[PDB]
């Protein structure tokens, strides 16, 4: 019964803080809310930082960086702005491989180093099993995100 | 976001995205992100209290640290060839939610804003000959663990997990093949941040290499430490 197996529960923490327990909020010790990757807005590192410092997961706007370093500088900046143990993720694109070939072979390394990144998000597209695979074993990634508006994209993510 | 860089600072020249359905709620200006996210959260909180919890908070459960759960008393355990790993880490994390619940389950520790594999889920990785014991398995403040493994055939304490004041973890990692024969111990300290359920455990990088060096001294040197 979907109304109980997925019942939206509540939680209290030692600090006395309230939390909304779901299958998602419970991987992150953070509410089941976030902000999607938005090129003009989730590209500003200081903003994403001040937000996550409120305790709400965020996607970073990869699309606002035309390189493999500019986004890297934004990373190293938010890092310089967030509190310890904080975290965030990025939003990539699948229709702009050039917007992509930077990150993937860069994401891999930032993780190999162990940056505060913990989730990816492919936007405006969906990959195949073949490609989508490596993202989850090679990347030191907690979880993954997808942006389907189609119906077969959904069958695909289910595959 | 760069009107200054246009012809006459008029925005009607500009391309800006938005949601036609969402504008029905975007009326207040430049309020803090935290303010509005919290408004949302607490609204949900009211809507759930009024229904499922009678609008009395204490009705709520509570937990040491909230998080780390993927969608998918004084005892011992002996690992073996195929001693399953997740079963091992459950047995050793127990059931209660405490520092120990995470130590074996929290996959990542923070090194001053760097997230790296848990060394503990590495070392305690089930194998042959490894036998560990728990004491005070009910109460956490004194819940402690002691792992021993074959040292020259015999078993001897190789690891000691315990809590400290300040909600700290220490692994006293022991090595007994020693110059004087007697063993030596290494204190590896970890801060606990239940307020951060995703990563309440953060290694302390201060004095670290000094401790390691004091170990290696006796491992290598017949002299005092300086």
């Amino acid at each position: 019964n979907w109304l109980e197996e997925y019942h939206p529960k509540l939680i209290k923490n030692k600090s006395g803080k309230i939390f909304v327990e779901t299958k998602f909020s419970k991987l992150i010790g953070r509410p089941p809310l976030l902000v999607p990757g938005m090129t003009p807005c989730t590209v500003s590192p200081d903003f994403v930082a001040a937000t996550t410092n409120a305790g709400y997961t965020i996607e970073l706007a990869g699309g606002g960086y035309f390189s493999a370093a500019g986004m890297t500088a934004a990373i190293d900046s938010v890092v310089s702005q967030i509190e310890k143990g904080s975290t965030f993720g990025i939003n990539l694109i699948y229709v702009n491989p050039f917007m992509l070939q930077w990150g993937i072979p860069l994401i891999k390394e930032l993780r190999s180093k162990g940056y505060p990144i913990q989730f990816l998000t492919i936007g405006a597209g969906v990959p195949s099993l073949e490609v989508a695979s490596e993202y989850i074993e090679t990347l030191g990634l907690k979880y993954l995100g997808l942006k389907p508006g189609s119906i077969d994209a959904i069958s695909q993510v289910i595959n | 976001e760069h009107l200054e860089a246009v012809v006459d600072q008029d925005v009607q020249r500009t391309c800006i995205l938005h949601g036609p359905v969402a504008a029905q709620f975007t009326k207040v200006i430049d309020e803090p992100i935290k303010s509005i996210m919290d408004g949302i959260h607490d609204g949900h909180i009211k809507k759930l209290l009024h229904q499922y919890y009678g609008d009395d908070e204490s009705k709520i459960p509570a937990v040491e640290y909230f998080g780390g759960e993927s969608p998918v008393d004084s005892a011992v355990f002996k690992a073996t060839s195929s001693t399953d790993e997740e079963s091992w880490f459950k047995a050793l994390a127990g059931s209660e939610i405490n520092w120990r619940h995470a130590s074996f389950l929290c996959s990542f520790i923070t090194q001053d804003k760097m997230f790296v594999s848990n060394p503990i889920r590495k070392v305690f990785k089930p194998s042959q000959g490894m036998v560990v014991e728990i004491s005070n398995g009910n109460t956490s403040s004194k819940t402690v663990v002691t792992l021993s493994e074959p040292v020259q055939g015999e078993l001897k304490p190789t690891v000691i997990l315990k809590l400290l004041k300040e909600n700290i973890i220490q692994m006293e990692m022991i090595e007994n093949r020693t110059m004087d024969g007697k063993p030596v111990s290494l204190p590896l300290l970890y801060n606990f941040n239940p307020d951060n359920g995703f990563a309440p455990i953060s290694e302390v990088m201060e004095d670290r290499n000094q401790r390691i060096k004091e170990m290696y001294w006796k491992l290598w040197i017949d002299e005092p430490f300086n």
